[PDB]
């Protein structure tokens, strides 16, 4: 039961539910994946520019 | 007339070409003086004159 609240929703769906476990899938695709063919449908805020 | 990495829509697409074609005057004159000028604020390794 706690890990479901903890790894779950622990009064916090959208911030906490799958936003670290968001992390987590592109961190075990990255794992897996050395390349970031199948991270393509994964999105994420890249910084990018000059110096 | 100064070197561009990027034309930009407010520049007509031939810019930094027609810039390259005006800065053969030094780059196959062996006797131009050149005086490279990088911007302070910005680091060395950011300019183009380098190349």
């Amino acid at each position: 039961v706690l890990q479901k609240d903890d790894k779950g929703i622990h009064h916090r769906k959208l911030k906490k539910s799958l936003i670290d476990m968001y992390s987590e899938v592109l961190d075990v695709l990255s794992d897996y994946d050395a390349s970031y063919n199948t991270q393509d449908h994964l999105p994420r805020v890249v910084v990018v520019g000059d110096q | 007339p100064g070197v561009i990495n990027t034309v930009t829509s407010g520049m007509a697409p031939d810019t930094k070409e027609t810039i390259f074609s005006i800065s053969k005057a030094y780059m196959q004159n062996p006797n131009a003086i050149i005086l490279c000028i990088q911007d302070g604020s910005v680091d060395a390794e950011r300019s183009i004159v380098t190349d």
